[PDB]
């Protein structure tokens, strides 16, 4: 799996393959592993396929229960920690093959500075958290080359756009160095999924458009 | 017999204090209307994606009903599915709780309930809404629900002046007409359950939208 | 104590005559429940397993909470043994002992009255049993029907007279809703009808509703 | 204190004599249970152990709840121990410290009376014995009969003058059902079994049906 | 049943009406508390969060329970989750929840009068909250004042007359001492003073004491 | 063991093979593995022969006390879970040996459109559960020759014959290589069982037609 | 051990050796693994000898309690859960050499055709349960040799007698080629156990009866 | 060690040697093995010594406490299933090392045929019981050598007197061979214990009688 996330001018993009293995079998083309977990904030999860499930689908209803119980939603650094909260919680059974590990891309409407309210956290297996500052992050069997491809096409994000464009370019880039991490089919029609957020709220990328992106992509590549 | 005999009254009597609610079935979905004074204390309330809550009465004890709703509403829809959550199930727990409650708490509760449920999104589905007594009783109404206060002149004036799929605007003037035979932005709560919405119905009328829709 | 279980025999058979009434009928086809209930969603007819039905008078929640711990011990008593071991006497047997415990220890006793009812298997011949089970926990094995909650002399006697064995289901239906009228319009809108089809394969209840019940009130 | 429980030991007395009658008596192939019920289904006599049988008068959910622990007890000996172990003496003597502990203890007392009976095992010469547990823990031995529910008086000296030691099963079940009549009966109304001395191991068995017609005929 | 609650309302109102007076007063700086206490060390108004300050009157060990209690709430919630996500509005409906239990269950009704306040966050601009809670868990929140024990009326219509909105901090201590004295002079001695400062950049909550208290009265 | 299933315009089809063993040696001949579980949902299981057989039944039982309780059946979706959350609960006794994989097979009468409304659940021993949409499945010790023969054959399914008939050749190509499938046995009479599901419920294939089916294939094979 | 379980026309046959060891020693010869569990179905175990009883005792205990509990027997169905659920219970103690093997036949009084209505289920350590199909099956370290023995000798089988003549001949060919299975024992006068279930219930067959069956073997091989 | 027991016309005979060893290292030289358990029952143990006094203390604890509770003893049977239960119930502690192995001797007063109501059930590690019907069993370290010498000379028990005899000379062949079962100590005048139950109950053997018989088999077996 690579689930990428990157910050542009006004907002957030999360970005995820499509593949699930079981060893070296290919045994999902489809999986969706970006989800909207409310109306700010989307988590991208790797890791065992039923523990990631899980998390992402407790997560969200975790979250919309302290919002229906409080009559408010979390601030984003209570959000924050109750993922973590998830993870450290899972990190026995972790060791024993039932890692789940998620990544939260999010729109604080509460930010101090209302044009810098994008938000990108990582976490690890012992149920860290950091606020990442550079822009970008990814996690996953191909996060690193997908954060080494970011490294060098951020400086293209100007917009939501080309931020899009560059999430799905690092998505192909880890597809392209991890067997794990599922490229675009273009037998099948198959493609990353995206969810873009912004002071509007986080909505699903049409496929549309991300099938666009990985043509152009694949056409510069060849 | 007198200990029941005096449950009862003590529980009728508390909800005959209280102020009063309104939840009826309009175009849109349902609307609820309460007489409420507070800013931040609520008597109106989401339960579920489709499924609303309101009450009259002592507030900490709906309080503590209505975030039980919630924990059985989210604990459901997590252990089977979020489409597996019905208002019917909702009441249908209600009463049983308000039954346990009215026959071994150490005081009754005070309190009178409606649950109320619209179609999903793209379905036709009418509105369904239940009303559950502070002992349990549970009742099916197909058009509007009263609750807290002296019911029967409101009752009255929505038995006459209800429309089926009448406008929210109208539904809402009707609504409060009602109430005042027992009314502001300051006053009132207002809330919706808007069959229109993708998946969560409820939503809150406050301030300046309110006031556009009363005026 | 003589008079305090006698204060809540009255409190619960008060609550029983209160509440609208059932009829259960043995016919031709089965077992037949007929209840009056203005609701659309909220029953007092219930399938409790394979061929065997439930019906209720009273308070809702009260014989609401007793159909839930039915289906519980049918469904466990299937699985921890075999589904044909599952049978109406003993489901009519656990509820009188539930029902005598809560009349003598609970704070309120129940304001209830049940029916359980049993068919034959599929192929197999043999004549439908009905049990009562009225709040204090006694227990009656009924031949022809049972009449449960409100007036119920009347709906009695009327069954009394107009009931045959082996009657059609559209005979049964008529009966059933007359005698119903005369211990108290009813129609589609305000009656639960409900059998125990002893023709189905393996489950046996299910509801008429609608179009087809008002096809068969005529 | 002293009007708690005399208040409760006539409630008990009280549902005792508005109930329907059994009676017990030895005869020469064993110990014969003959009670009034109409019932099809519900049963006031059954199978304890190899060599044990009970009868009970009085409310049924309560009669039935000992009847089960009664069965759990003798289970649970004979496993632990060995079936032989078992006796009727050790039934009555745990429903004697069961029914005097519910009597002081529960809610409301039970309304019922209970005998318990044994027979020699196979090839063995021994008496029957008959065993009598009141609603307070009260315990009877006794050597020819035991009547129990209801209107006694006439039941029991009925039989006094007309028990005969060593009678047929025919004669004895002749006896009893007179002895019945002096109280408040053909196949329809009787609920009548045997624990025969002569079974191998079951001595227990219902006697129900064209057999329990031709008895009663002749 | 009437007659318990009855007596446990009348001995709680007994109770508070006998204490002394406490007063919250939203001003153009915050939150305002003054209340009459003459101990040196014994604080009836208490901080319980970075915006939520805490007044009560009442039997001291009661609030002092309850201001604990609350305490543990709004940290155990502050670190479960964050700390902006605990509000006044929160700790209010908690002390709701726990008092009704109290007055419901416990063996004595808590005879105490609490209220809850919030002011904004540093750098923000939000109308501040009071919100007060009875013996009975009954609550309402207020727009501008809060009057707690002794004979509360004529100091809530006091401060119905002379209270402005948005006023200056020694203008609105004042005005609370004025409305605290209908019901003859009150110094340092006699008082106890804090405010929720809504310019302190995270603990807003600040006593005032001795010279300055003093220089405040002058 | 080898389970399928596949959909087909309009409704599902399941069809499972007949053996157990013990080791080396065959246990069993005629082993029915393709469950009913309700009236529109069907369940084949592979693993430990008693597990298997114990999850079937209360996954039945489970349905059926829901709907009972509630009035209503579970959604699709309700079923999924709660057959995935009963294997995530046997992960440790599948550690050791008691292993029991699923394969759900249903017709969706909450579903969108009636032609698509049929429903292929895969899960794995962890409880994970994942809808298919390529429109096929298989779960057991032959399942990947049954898939990659149905990646060959699936576009020959235009109903619920065809569809049937599919599934009985990947069945027997999962038996031709794995020798813990078992594949028909002429001489016996045994063949795999099938559950047909669509908009009227799920029903037991009759054992003719699958005995027409896998004698059609065979001779096909033979020459 | 060796125990054997045949259906014939109208009813059912379990036959079981009588012989205990402890290792290569024989430390039992008149050991009786086959019970009447009730009227109508006979348990037989194989295994270590103080399971093997325990479960034989508790059984049919269990069955009778819930005979005199609910007047009336247990369908044959719920009998084999019974079983099932017992052996399932003891799977611990069976990984830890306290293993109980049991083979149940019975005649259902229930069954629509009576000349089937015989009834041989078999068990597994695990709790797995079989109804058999093709009319015999056994269980013990012999089982094999006297299923392959009973696949030859099964077309013989016409009644009861038959059947019976065909079980002992499966259980002389299992201690034939199995040493933990014991042969008659004619210096003695010790045979294998045998009971038969038809419509009329469950009997012990006569030791005569098994010692001439036995001879005649015996007599036919020399 | 090595305890013997073997039936007579109308009784059973139990007998043991006296010998505790620690290792190789003899630690007790009149150890009582053989306890007359109740009135008509006699049981002897081998193994860990505090297990085995434990044990047979217990047991004869519990068959009194059943008697008078009850107001009757318990069934030969219902004794068995007690002794078995105990020895199962100590299989956790008897796999480290505190092992104990009755075997019983009984006089069923209840038996249909009073010349065989003699008992003998042996007992293994697992709580298994086996009632014995060829006449005489043994348990322990010498049980082998015990019951090999009793299969050549049960043929002249004919009477009590003749059963202790047969008894007395299987211990001295089992001590023959068993250096863990203490042989005759003329030295120290130690000898074997015995308990003889027959319709009028168990009696200990006087040390007199069987000092008697041991010297006569030593006599024989000198020459
Ligand atoms: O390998 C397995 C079996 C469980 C297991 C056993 C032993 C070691 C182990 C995991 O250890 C592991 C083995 C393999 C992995 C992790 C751990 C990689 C991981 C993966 O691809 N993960 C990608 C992914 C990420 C987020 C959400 C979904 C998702 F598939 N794969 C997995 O867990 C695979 C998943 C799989 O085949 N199936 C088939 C039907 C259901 C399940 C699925 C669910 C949901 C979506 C897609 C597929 N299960
Ligand atoms: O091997 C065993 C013994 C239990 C065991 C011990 C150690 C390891 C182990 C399993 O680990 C294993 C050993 C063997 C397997 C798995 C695990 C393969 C598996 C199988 O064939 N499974 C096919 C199958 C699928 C669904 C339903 C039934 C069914 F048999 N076989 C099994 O479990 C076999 C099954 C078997 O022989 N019997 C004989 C009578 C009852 C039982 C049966 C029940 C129901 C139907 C058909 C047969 N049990
Ligand atoms: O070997 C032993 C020692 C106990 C043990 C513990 C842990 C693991 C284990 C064995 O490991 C084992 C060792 C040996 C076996 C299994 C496991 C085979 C098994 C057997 O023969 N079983 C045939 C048999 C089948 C059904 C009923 C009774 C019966 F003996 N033998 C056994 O358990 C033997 C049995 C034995 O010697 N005795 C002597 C007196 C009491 C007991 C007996 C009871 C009842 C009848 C006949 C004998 N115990
Ligand atoms: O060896 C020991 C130490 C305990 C032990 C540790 C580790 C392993 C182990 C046993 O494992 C063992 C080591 C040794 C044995 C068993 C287990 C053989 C066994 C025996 O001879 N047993 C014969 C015997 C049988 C029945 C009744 C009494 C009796 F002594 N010996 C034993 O347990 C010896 C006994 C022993 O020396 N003493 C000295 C003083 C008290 C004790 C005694 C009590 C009662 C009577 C005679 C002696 N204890």
């Amino acid at each position: 799996t690579t689930i990428v996330a990157l910050k542009y001018p006004g907002g957030v993009v999360m970005a995820g393959d499509r593949r699930s293995t079981q060893g070296n079998m290919i045994s999902g083309r489809d999986v969706r592993k970006v989800y909207i977990t409310d109306d700010y904030t989307a988590t991208g999860i790797a890791g065992t396929a039923a523990v990631a499930v899980e998390f992402a689908r407790l997560y969200a209803v975790e979250l919309e229960h302290y919002e229906k119980l409080e009559g408010v939603p979390l601030t984003f650094a209570g959000k924050i920690n109750r993922l973590a909260i998830m993870v450290r919680g899972n990190l026995a059974a972790a060791m024993q093959g039932l890692l789940a590990l998620p990544l939260l891309a999010g729109y604080d409407i509460h930010a101090s500075d209302p044009q810098s309210a994008g938000r990108i956290v990582s976490f690890d297996a012992a149920g860290g958290w950091n606020i990442e500052e550079e822009g970008y992050q990814a996690v996953g069997s191909g996060s690193l080359f997908a954060k080494s491809s970011m490294k060098k096409l951020y400086s293209q994000v100007t917009d939501g756009d080309s931020g899009l464009r560059v999430a799905v370019e690092a998505l192909y880039d880890a597809a392209d160095d991890d067997s794990a991490t599922g490229g675009p089919d273009l037998v099948r029609g198959i493609f990353p999924t995206a969810v873009i957020i912004d002071a509007d709220g986080a909505v699903d990328v049409p496929e549309s458009r991300i099938a666009e992106l990985a043509r152009a992509i694949i056409e510069s590549r060849s | 017999e007198q200990a029941m005999r005096e449950r009862s009254e003590l529980a009728r009597k508390g909800i005959a204090r209280a102020k009063s609610v309104v939840a009826l079935a309009y175009a849109g979905g349902v609307l609820f209307v309460a007489e409420n004074p507070s800013r931040s204390l609520q008597k109106i309330s989401e339960l579920y994606d489709r499924v609303g809550f309101a009450a009259a009465g002592k507030f900490n004890e709906f309080d503590n009903l209505r975030r039980g709703g919630i924990q059985f509403a989210d604990t459901r829809g997590y252990a089977y599915d979020r489409r597996d959550v019905t208002g019917r199930q909702l009441a249908n727990v209600y009463a049983q709780t308000l039954g346990t409650i009215f026959t071994e708490q150490a005081k009754p509760y005070e309190v009178e309930l409606c649950v109320a449920e619209v179609a999903h999104y793209g379905e036709t589905k009418r509105p369904e809404l239940y009303r559950i007594t502070y002992d349990g009783s549970i009742a099916d109404e197909p058009h509007f629900v009263v609750m807290g206060g002296t019911t029967e002149p409101i009752a009255n004036a929505l038995k006459e002046s209800y429309a089926e799929n009448a406008s929210l605007t109208d539904a809402l003037r009707i609504a409060v007409a009602a109430l005042r035979a027992g009314l502001g932005v300051a006053s009132l709560e207002v809330a919706v359950l808007d069959a229109n919405r993708p998946r969560r119905a409820f939503r809150r009328i406050t301030g300046s939208a309110l006031q556009a829709l009363l005026v």
